[PDB]
């Protein structure tokens, strides 16, 4: 009769955690296919009836508008990932599930959250001073000329594409641009059809987000899951040197590294079991640059490919993965004032 | 239409009923064929991978289940190898035939076609019983190659249905690169551009895990086997299609 | 289809052989060491009989399951050959096929983790080749096979990575028996062993196994816990030809 | 907000799903594909009746929820400016290619894949039309026998009886002066694309039959994954001439293997289907031929209507709260 709750909904401990773990792969599922280039495209659709058809791992989310907590958590942190980098929302969110995905069993055997909290922030500080080690710097690779290596970033971005024939001569024009895009049946474009000219539309802007984040930051790393296999041999390796609790869970943060490169090739449709293991090779035998090809179904190195990517933005990844992961893992309930 | 008499109920029953028997025995094909568990109805078991055995312990009622049963110990008799290529090679075709029926073809053109696929594909193996072929899929892929270029030149039906009986040929590596631990698709795609290109000696090891060159491999089968397998599975195949209605007397 | 009897296969008949094996496992994963804990045996009259062995437990245990009674003849094969290691061996095996069962759902083929698990064993010995006890070995090997894992490739690392976490349920097994922190002692394991395979240097600790009594690291070297090497060789070549017999098993038929 | 009550469908399943609901576009419309082409009946919503074997009317009228097939329908928008008769023609095919890729799904290849084959196809196919093309107006402007184009292509419609208050010839129903108002829209195409280039290719199913030879001869040429595709896209190309059989009432897979022997070891030059019961094939007889360009923008924008829905896997959609 005199109850405390009287309506008021609550619960904590183990069952919330392993609650809001589940709830934060169920948003990462939304956008674990879109990952990449060539990744799946997913349609939504609003009261007015209009369908939005895009693999934009920021858009997506703004549109779906999730009710759970936990939830809305992971969505935020895309927001700040924006200011900070513009892009990289779908590696965080789907990085940071998987840190969630590897402590699951750990925490249902009792281990407490808080010393899951030191792994990650232990892991992570590794992870960033490594990323700063192997990190080069590319202004004057013998000596040459900037505009060239440029070409070649953009080219290989868009090779395997609509314009893979004529990429020379988008790849001049979208580095002359950055030295609007429209469509004819600013850039203007020209094709057979709305829909080759609407691809070619975001494909030549990722090639001018690519030559723009170049002039921006020379210091870059290998994309492709590159990174993410070297720091999973390197924290993995760390790990093993570590007595205690933090051995198992700073593991645990290596092999949830991998859930990028696996991703990539399970959305270009190859078999990511025999890439991953003979790139696992790779790395342990000395490729610190050696990642995923998406054309060819076999290992490349994508440093010597020119598939480059900033050292900040992938610093800022990890970090707003971590910073994700150990804000769920430190909830413990979930209150609800009734109103 | 009205369909007022339905044959096609018993078409479509003793192929599900042929197919059913060949889902199971293709996984025990090769040396890395994987085990069963079969139970007795005494509650004893017993490990094993023999096709012929596996059969035997099945127990089947259905007419078109006993056919394949008697087909296997027809090839142990004949050429006494091969036991489990028969029962996957007529299963395939089976369930390749599925696919014409619904494109309302008649199952006597089928059969005839089948026949004329059995010529060329004994003419083959032949060019590739005092002889000696390739193991591993190697005349599995020879003979799904050859036989499309084939199905172009002829006219009407036959086309579509000697076809289906050169894709029904790549199941067995298929299936073999499938316990070796390879991808099925990657894997016969590759045999396929290798004959082309090659000749017979490409194949699958499964002993390396992986294509080679078969002949260098020690891996090698009479020309009867693969011979006797296409008669005797196609004559079954023929059979089965060919049987309109089952009726029971006293 | 018309059969006097059933037929199932799938994912769910290797799980079925996975969970049965894994309840074999529990039964005799408390009683592992000198301080197993004592277990109770109620047979269809009433009576009782109490005791502790691993080995008395799975000879008087009945569980009506194929995939179990392998694992019953498993270990009557070790104890003739040998006598002893019947409990690790049920053990091993049980968590191979539970990190097997795993790598199938993620489409990793069992002749895969089959070859896997021959290599694995192989190099294992090698490295073996009295031992020390208090899982010395286990967490050794698993350092070994990890680094070895990634020099093969060819979709057999998973399955030597996958072995190697296997034989740490042994410290771990162990380590909660003596009522102590199981993940810090084994992670206190490997970090020794760890440091022997960096450098050969003296500053680094080697052959370290674990303290029951006290809940601590000990060099077993000078404690004097040994065992028989074909002990520790065959119970690794039983408990994988084991997990490869019930994993090459994708098929149930009755009749 | 309004999670709740969401409608949603991911997986493989919802790949078939999708290709499920084209199909249901493809199949109503492959039997109106032709001359012989069976019309359809619209209810419209204030009353109104009225009967054509049209595609792009067709597709307007198609009230369709989906989200699948409202972009099927929305490529009619940019065919008709083409070629402006056979809209039929795109989403027979694109229906055609969606259902081989679910025997290909069920191989386990990947939807990019399937789409990266078709791509390899269709230049394929759009290279072999550019080689079997003719020319009518080659460097001289006439209007001899451009006139005579035209001819053929009002006698598919209702206005037949004057195809070369009052009646067609003063150029008795406000009906079929709408039918007859598309008649010419068609007709300016197939003036407009024939002054964009004289260069054509014989119709009644003789350049799909042409170019499935040579896709599938190349396809053994592709090593990869993206083989099987190839072949698919060769039996996709056949779903129209086997079409235009079904709809005049003969044996479509014998008519179909009958005139691919024909085109491989009768000659070398292509040769049709008689849907219309002439006299027999070798439709340059019959002077049926259809553009170049249109039968390009065919296999480009049903590429292109199969390789968005395969990249697509998810659809998602909140529901009344």
């Amino acid at each position: 009769v005199i109850l405390l709750k009287e309506g008021t909904d609550s619960s904590q401990g183990i069952p919330q955690l392993v609650s809001n773990i589940s709830a934060c792969q169920v948003i990462a599922e939304a956008v674990r296919t879109t990952l990449g280039p060539r990744g799946m495209d997913k349609l939504i659709v609003d009261g007015r009836g209009k369908a939005t058809i895009s693999n934009d791992g920021a858009t997506i989310l703004k549109l779906l508008d999730v009710v759970h907590p936990a939830a809305k958590t992971l969505v935020d942190i895309a927001k700040s990932q924006d200011a900070e980098v513009g892009d990289g929302t779908t590696s965080v969110t789907l990085l940071a599930a998987e840190f969630l995905k590897q402590v699951k069993p750990y925490v249902e055997e009792g281990l407490h959250p808080q010393i899951i909290i030191r792994a990650f922030r232990t892991a992570t500080q590794l992870a960033v001073n490594k990323i700063k080690e192997i990190a080069v710097t590319v202004k004057k690779a013998d000596k040459v000329e900037q505009r060239k290596l440029l070409e070649k970033c953009a080219m290989t971005a868009l090779s395997s594409k609509l314009i893979s024939q004529q990429k020379a001569f988008f790849a001049k024009m979208v580095v002359d641009a950055v030295m609007g895009i429209k469509k004819v049946q600013t850039f203007i474009l020209r094709g057979g059809a709305e829909q080759f000219m609407e691809e070619t539309e975001r494909s030549l802007h990722d090639a001018i987000m690519i030559v723009r984040r170049a002039i921006k930051n020379d210091s870059v790393v290998a994309g492709g899951g590159a990174i993410e296999m070297e720091l999973s041999k390197y924290l993995r390796d760390y790990s093993r040197t570590i007595p205690g609790k933090q051995q198992l869970l700073i593991g645990a943060y290596a092999k949830a590294l991998e859930i990028i490169p696996r991703q990539l090739c399970d959305n270009a449709g190859f078999d990511a079991t025999n890439i991953l293991n003979k790139l696992r090779a790779r790395h342990a035998q000395g490729g610190t640059w050696y990642g995923v090809d998406i054309n060819n179904e076999d290992i490349a190195d994508n440093f010597e490919a020119f598939v480059w990517e900033p050292a900040m933005v992938r610093i800022n990844a990890l970090t707003a993965a971590s910073e994700a992961a150990c804000l769920i893992v430190s909830v413990d309930e979930t209150i609800k004032n009734p109103r | 239409y009205q369909d007022r008499d339905k044959p096609a109920q018993i078409r479509f029953s003793n192929i599900s009923a042929a197919k059913a028997v060949a889902d199971a025995i293709r996984t025990s094909l090769g040396p890395k064929g994987m085990d069963k568990m079969i139970q007795d109805g005494k509650g004893d078991v017993t490990i094993t991978n023999d096709g012929a055995t596996i059969l035997k312990q099945m127990q089947v009622l259905h007419p078109a289940a006993r056919m394949l049963v008697e087909l296997s110990k027809a090839q142990d008799i004949e050429a006494g190898d091969g036991t489990t290529s028969v029962v996957i090679i007529a299963g395939s075709l089976l369930d390749s035939c599925t696919k014409l029926l619904q494109k309302g073809i008649h199952p006597t053109i089928i059969s005839e076609s089948f026949q004329k696929a059995l010529e060329k594909g004994i003419e083959i193996l032949t060019d590739m019983k005092r002889a000696l072929i390739a193991g591993g899929g190697a005349p599995e892929i020879e003979l799904a190659l050859r036989l499309t270029e084939y199905s172009r030149t002829l006219s009407g039906m036959e086309s579509y249905c000697v076809r289906a009986f050169a894709d029904a040929m790549e199941v067995i590596p298929s299936t073999l690169a499938e316990n070796a631990g390879l991808n099925p698709i990657s894997t016969v795609t590759e045999l396929r551009n290798r004959h082309a290109q090659g000749e017979k000696t490409a194949g699958i090891n499964v002993r390396k895990g992986g294509i080679s060159n078969i002949l260098e491999e020690l891996v090698v089968q009479p020309l009867l086997v693969s011979v006797s397998a296409l008669t005797l599975a196609t004559e079954t195949v023929r059979s089965i299609l060919k049987i309109d209605d089952v009726v029971n007397t006293r | 289809l018309s059969v006097f009897g059933d037929r199932s296969t799938g994912e769910t008949i290797r799980s079925q052989n996975v969970m049965a094996a894994a309840s074999i496992a529990n039964i005799v994963k408390s009683s592992l060491g000198p301080v197993g804990l004592d277990k109770m045996l109620v047979d269809d009259i009433g009576d009782v009989t109490i005791t502790n062995d691993g080995a008395t437990i799975l000879k008087l245990l009945e569980v009506e399951h194929p995939a179990a009674k392998v694992l019953c003849e498993l270990a009557d094969l070790q104890d003739k050959e040998v006598g002893d290691g019947t409990t690790s061996v049920v053990i091993i095996a049980a968590e191979l096929l539970k990190n097997a069962d795993e790598l199938v759902k993620q489409k990793i083929h069992p002749t895969s983790v089959i070859s896997g698990y021959r290599l694995a064993c192989k190099e294992a010995v090698r490295y073996i080749n009295v031992v020390p006890g208090g899982g010395a070995v286990e967490a050794a090997l698993s350092i070994y096979l990890e680094n070895y894992a990634t020099s093969m490739g060819s979709r057999e690392q998973l399955a030597i990575a996958e072995f190697a976490r296997s034989l740490l349920v042994i410290p771990n097994t162990l380590a909660v028996n003596a009522a102590q922190d199981s993940t810090d002692l084994v992670a206190k394991l490997r970090a020794f062993h760890n440091e022997a395979q960096v450098n050969p240097e003296r500053k680094n600790l080697k052959w370290i196994g674990l303290d029951l009594s006290n809940g601590k690291p000990r060099d077993n070297k000078q404690a004097g816990v040994f065992e028989p090497t074909i002990v520790k060789v065959k119970s690794l070549k039983f408990a994988t030809e084991a997990a490869i017999t019930i994993l090459r098993i994708d098929d149930l038929i009755k009749l | 907000k309004d999670q709740d009550r969401k409608s949603r469908l991911m997986g493989l399943e919802a790949l078939k799903s999708h290709i499920m609901a084209a199909k249901a576009v493809a199949n109503t419309m492959r039997t109106s594909l032709g001359p012989n082409g069976l019309d359809k009946m619209m209810v419209d919503k204030d009353g109104d009746v009225t009967v054509t074997n049209d595609g792009a009317t067709i597709l307007s009228m198609m009230d369709v929820d989906h989200q699948i097939a409202k972009l099927m329908v929305e490529l009619s928008k940019s065919q008709d400016d083409e070629i402006g008769d056979g809209t039929t023609g795109v989403v027979v095919l694109a229906g055609a290619l969606l259902e081989e890729a679910e025997q290909l799904l069920d191989r386990g290849i990947h939807p990019i894949r399937i789409a990266d084959g078709y791509e390899q196809a269709a230049r394929v196919a759009i290279e072999h039309l550019d080689k079997i093309s003719d020319s009518v107006l080659v460097d001289i402007k006439d209007t001899e026998p451009l006139i005579q184009t035209a001819k053929t292509t009002l006698g598919s419609k209702v206005v037949n009886s004057c195809h070369r208050g009052g009646r067609l010839e003063d150029t008795g129903n406000k009906m079929i002066i709408e039918e007859a108002k598309r008649s010419l829209h068609d007709a300016l195409c197939v003036i407009r694309n024939l002054i964009r280039d004289n260069r054509v290719v014989y119709g009644g199913g003789a350049a799909e039959i042409s170019c499935a030879l040579a896709v599938s001869q190349e396809a053994d040429k592709c090593p990869t994954l993206e083989q099987y595709a190839m072949r698919a896209f060769a039996d996709a190309l056949e779903v129209i001439p086997m079409a235009l059989s079904e709809n005049s009432g003969m044996n479509p897979i014998q008519t179909m293997t009958e005139v691919r022997a024909r085109q491989v070891k009768e000659m070398n030059p292509a040769l049709g289907i008689d849907c219309l019961h002439k006299g027999t094939n070798d439709m340059k007889q019959q002077h049926v031929i259809e553009t170049l360009i249109g039968k390009k923008q065919q296999i480009s924008l049903a590429t292109q209507m199969v390789r968005m829905i395969l990249k697509i896997d998810d659809i998602r959609k909140p529901g009344e709260s």
